[PDB]
């Protein structure tokens, strides 16, 4: 196990242990969703239209 | 009554001013004098340093500085002071039993969170605003065509179903009537919802913006381990602290940084660290803990390492070593200590220390209470503004 | 000294890392006695015109025993020279900014 | 201890000023200014809707019905989206378990004085120990008190705490902090966070004028230095 | 209050906006209404919980090894991939 | 459940525990080591076992290997993520 | 030389989570139930009253 301790005496480093602002592409599955809503939304108008004809 | 230099700057007239000293080790100077029949006069060191052995410029001798040095030479004959015991003043002098176990600790900054105007807004960036204002207009003033051109809500009431639903306020009392405006609205309800959870998960952390900059590790820290010109820490030169530093087998890398920042009294340090002149310093458990208890802007880091502790020091050939050891275990047997460190440093005036989350006052959100203020000064404009449309 | 002149000065500085703790306590256990020198000859070690430079060319031309140092077991080193077994294990690797 | 919860903890999120000048200052200015836009609905009726929009939990408000009343409603919802966020992300931390210690320290009335208590406080120690001689040079009623509950062994003092025939244990503080930290469950724990009266520490006995003496100290700060 | 006001009411509640809403008149009606609103706090409160950590950013490497196309073909990309050694 | 835990190779648990659902290994892997094709002391083949072993790790073997044997997956069930409701966790209030 | 470098490692059971049925009333205990129960129908009749 000595070369265990060397090990972390001399190759241990910062990430080797190892809260943002949301952007557009942080949230954009919502954004996806609103616009599916908007093209449901037209194409159910059409289609309310059609049947009203 | 101790008669100490009156200027400790280098290169000033060092005359010996008699001024007066009381504390810790005054009082059990003073007791020891008392348990002990011994008559005592107090007189500061020469210079500000405890003491380290250095070679002089002549000849390379090896030589005692400060209270060594003092004592050494006959100036004096013991030091009730905060001498720590090692090896390299053991072997010279003698040390009573400790007085006061204590470490060795770092003392940085507290850095108090800073708190702006727009830390509500935050979370979301300017354009995610934005988009999320077009979003809602859009969505509102199509709601109003599909209804308006339905084959079977007036603009006013389709913004206010838009807004309401957004942020949860009842101020629309009208629905959409036709299918398509029906659908479109209530996937607008579940956007809002979404919009409104992501913001609020993480709204607590940008109102408080703490950070890991301070709350150091400690020496364990690469950051201590590796110095940086950006971080800058120290001690106090020729010191018990820069003994072990030096001696030590593997934090010489860091103590070649250190010599080079060393500062003359721990004083001087302390008030360093206060301005942020000095990122870090490292002390005695007790004078930093004490100094952290007293100064609100300053905090230590844990993790006491090289555990030791004050002892009064006296010669090597000394009639009094048996019987102040005895004194001092004594003492410390009944309360005694305690009552000293009651009444000299278990007192406390700003602590601010508990690993529950922070309480939100007025510094960490007034930006709210400024937008509140402002919706206030903007209706009171939008008032008048509404009453000119009506006019025409 | 310089470009100019072609010969130098055996500057003694101290060397210390995890190699030579490694070396240091090989010392210890087999009992032996070391003198530690820089090669200036190549940047790592590489056959150039049939010619080893660098640690293994030092090593394969007898001028010094062991190389001790970030020395990757190879196949054409290992074919000539004699490698020991291998106390840290390395390859070739991709590093990329996150 | 089983412990306690402060009634207090459901306010913690916010500090007392904080509190009073969101729901008694900023509240009223704002009912105050919704109910001059919508006249330019009583007063009350503002306050009971400004209040219901604070944590709406849809409770029966009568909107305001002019414009400028309603951007100052929608505004006034959104400080309450914040409130409600700000106060409910903590809540969980801050109504949480708090552990408070039974006795302060040794000189607690409960250890000085035990019997003005119904149940009596049971305390003791191993016999022909250091702190034994310790309780007895410092306090002789309460080591008078003490001997009748005199332990046997560190184990034996161990299973008394835990079944609950013994309350307090006084021992070294190295040996009860070794204890303490080889406890499972973390059922036994020092007073006070790691409190030590006597403060003294673990020395090597020696003959009188030893010859080791001096050699032993200086290897022992050898051995604390590196 | 056809089944599509139903449907309509019982969504609103799901994630309580303030949307306009018919309640029902009958009490049994509003009782199972106030019972799918338990329900609706179960799912708020279960979703809310861990939205913070599942909207994260995440980082994903350019390259998956050695074998990559980039590495083996650097050619085929309007950016040139810029990767190299140390020589000997 | 006969057994709380056991000690292994890494390669031979992280197999299993990629194959088996159930099983799980634990980290911070300790006494690094290799296997090695063991031979007499007194053999005619060791330096050409070696040079072929090394021989077979510069080139894509020992990879090939790897992923014809080792390093196929059925189910792995690991990330740092918070776990995702399904069916089971959240069924009591379907229930109710 | 090594064919295959690896390195001692502990197996454990995975221990898949339990859920039961009341798992969504657990947070509050069966006492604070019956009182918040009761607290809603005595604050609605009093109300009345
Ligand atoms: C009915 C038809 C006309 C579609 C209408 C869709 C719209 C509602 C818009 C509004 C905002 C649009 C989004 C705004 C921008 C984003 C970023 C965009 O990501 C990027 O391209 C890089 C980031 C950036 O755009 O700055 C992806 C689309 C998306 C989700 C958009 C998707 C379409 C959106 C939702
Ligand atoms: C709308 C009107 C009725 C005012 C709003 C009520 C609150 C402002 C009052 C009512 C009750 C008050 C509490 C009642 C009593 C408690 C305990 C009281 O003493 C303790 O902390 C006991 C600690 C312990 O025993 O361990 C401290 C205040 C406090 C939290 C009070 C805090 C303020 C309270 C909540
Ligand atoms: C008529 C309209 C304006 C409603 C009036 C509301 C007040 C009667 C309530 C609401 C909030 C109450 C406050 C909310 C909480 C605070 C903090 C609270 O300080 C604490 O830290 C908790 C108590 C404790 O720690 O002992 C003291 C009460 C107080 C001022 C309350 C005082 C009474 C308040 C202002
Ligand atoms: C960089 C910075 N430093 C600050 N120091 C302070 C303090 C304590 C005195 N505030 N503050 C800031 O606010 C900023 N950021 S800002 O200049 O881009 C900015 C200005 C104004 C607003 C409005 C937002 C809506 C409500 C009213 C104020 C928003 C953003
Ligand atoms: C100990 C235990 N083990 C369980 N195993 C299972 C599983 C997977 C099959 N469920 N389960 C339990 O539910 C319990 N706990 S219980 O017997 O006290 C109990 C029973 C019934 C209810 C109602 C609550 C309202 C909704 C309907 C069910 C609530 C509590
Ligand atoms: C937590 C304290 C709540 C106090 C609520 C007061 C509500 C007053 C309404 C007055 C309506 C006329
Ligand atoms: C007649 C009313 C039908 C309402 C349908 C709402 C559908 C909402 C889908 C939301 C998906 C996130």
């Amino acid at each position: 196990g000595e070369m265990e301790e060397l090990e972390t005496l001399w190759l241990t480093g910062i990430c080797h242990n190892e809260s943002s602002q949301l952007d557009i592409d942080n949230m954009a599955g919502v954004f996806y969703m609103l616009a599916a809503a908007m093209a449901l939304s037209l194409i159910t108008f059409i289609w309310e239209h059609l049947f009203y004809w | 009554i101790c008669t100490g230099p009156n200027d400790t700057s280098p290169g000033s007239p060092r005359h010996t001013v008699p001024q007066c000293c009381y504390g810790f080790c005054i009082d059990l100077l003073i007791k020891l004098a008392r348990t002990m029949n011994f008559t005592y006069e107090v007189h500061l060191v020469a210079d500000g340093k405890f003491g380290t052995q250095e070679r002089v410029n002549n000849s390379n001798k090896k030589e005692w500085n400060g209270m060594m040095g003092e004592l050494l030479s006959g100036q004096a004959d013991m030091i009730v002071a905060p001498l720590t015991i090692n090896n390299e003043r053991a072997q010279y002098i003698e040390f009573s039993k400790p007085f006061k176990y204590q470490g060795l600790t770092i003392l940085v900054k507290k850095e108090i969170p800073r708190s702006t105007l727009d830390s509500f807004m935050q979370p979301f960036q300017s354009t995610l605003w934005l988009l999320v204002g077009l979003s809602v207009h859009v969505v509102a003033v199509m709601l109003y065509l599909l209804d308006r051109f339905s084959p079977f809500l007036t603009l006013s009431s389709a913004m206010w179903f838009s807004w309401g639903v957004l942020l949860n306020s009842g101020i629309g009392e009208g629905a959409p009537r036709s299918f398509s405006a029906r659908i479109l609205g209530m996937v607008w309800a579940g956007f809002a919802m979404i919009i409104v959870a992501s913001y609020t998960a993480n709204l607590a952390a940008f109102l408080v913006l703490d950070r890991p900059e301070e709350r150091i590790t400690g020496i364990n820290d690469p950051r201590l381990r590796n110095p940086s010109d950006k971080f800058i820490y120290a001690t106090v030169k020729q010191s018990s602290v820069d003994i072990y530093f030096r001696r030590q087998v593997e934090l010489s890398t860091m103590y070649r940084h250190m010599e080079k920042h060393n500062y003359e009294s721990a004083a001087e340090a302390i008030q360093a660290v206060r301005d942020n002149k000095l990122h870090a310093f490292i002390w005695d458990s007790a004078v930093l803990e004490f100094e952290a208890s007293q100064k609100c802007d300053l905090v230590t880091t844990g993790e006491l390492f090289f555990r030791s502790g004050f002892g009064i020091g006296m010669r090597k050939d000394s009639p009094w070593k048996q019987n102040v050891s005895l004194s001092i275990l004594k003492s410390h047997e009944n309360g005694f200590m305690e009552d000293l460190d009651k009444t000299w440093v278990r007192y406390q005036e700003c602590d601010s220390r508990s690993n529950a989350p922070a309480t939100l006052t007025f510094e960490n959100m007034a930006g709210v209470f400024m937008l509140v203020a402002g919706g206030i000064v903007a209706g009171i404009f939008l008032i008048f503004i509404e009453i000119a449309y009506k006019r025409h | 000294i310089n470009n100019s002149t072609n010969e130098g000065m055996n500057v003694k500085k101290c060397c210390k890392g995890f190699c030579i703790d490694i070396l240091k306590k090989l010392s210890r256990t087999v009992k032996f006695t070391y003198d530690l020198y820089l090669v200036t000859n190549g940047k790592h070690g590489k056959k150039v015109n049939n010619v080893w430079n660098g640690m293994i060319g030092e090593v394969v031309y007898q001028r010094a025993v062991m190389a001790v140092g970030s020395l990757t077991i190879n196949e054409e080193r290992s074919e000539v020279v004699d490698f020991s077994v291998p106390f840290v294990e390395t390859g070739i690797s991709v590093m990329v900014s996150r | 201890s089983n412990g306690t919860v402060s009634p207090s903890a459901f306010l913690e999120p916010f500090s007392a000023s904080v509190w009073v000048m969101m729901f008694v200052m900023l509240l009223i200015v704002s009912a105050i200014a919704v109910f001059v836009f919508e006249y330019f609905f009583t007063i009350g009726k503002a306050i009971w809707l400004l209040w219901g929009l604070v944590f709406n939990n849809s409770v029966p408000v009568q909107n305001p019905k002019g414009t400028t009343s309603k951007i100052m409603v929608s505004v006034w919802a959104f400080f309450a989206v914040i409130f409600l966020a700000s106060y409910t992300a903590n809540l969980a931390a801050f109504i949480q378990e708090e552990f408070v210690d039974q006795v302060t320290g040794l000189s607690d009335k409960k250890f000085q004085r035990p019997h003005d208590y119904s149940p009596p406080f049971r305390f003791g120690t191993v016999p022909n120990g250091s702190t034994e001689r310790n309780i007895r040079n410092n306090y002789p009623y309460m080591h008078q008190y003490m001997t009748r509950f005199n332990q046997r062994g560190v184990e034996d003092a161990l299973v008394s705490l835990k079944t609950g025939k013994l309350d307090a244990f006084i021992y070294d503080a190295a040996v009860l902090n070794y204890k303490a930290g080889r406890d499972e469950g973390c059922k036994l724990v020092t007073i006070g966070s790691g409190y030590i009266f006597a403060t003294t520490g673990y020395g090597i006995a020696l003959q009188k004028g030893s010859p080791w003496k001096r050699q032993i100290d200086l290897a022992l700060l050898q051995f604390v230095g590196d």
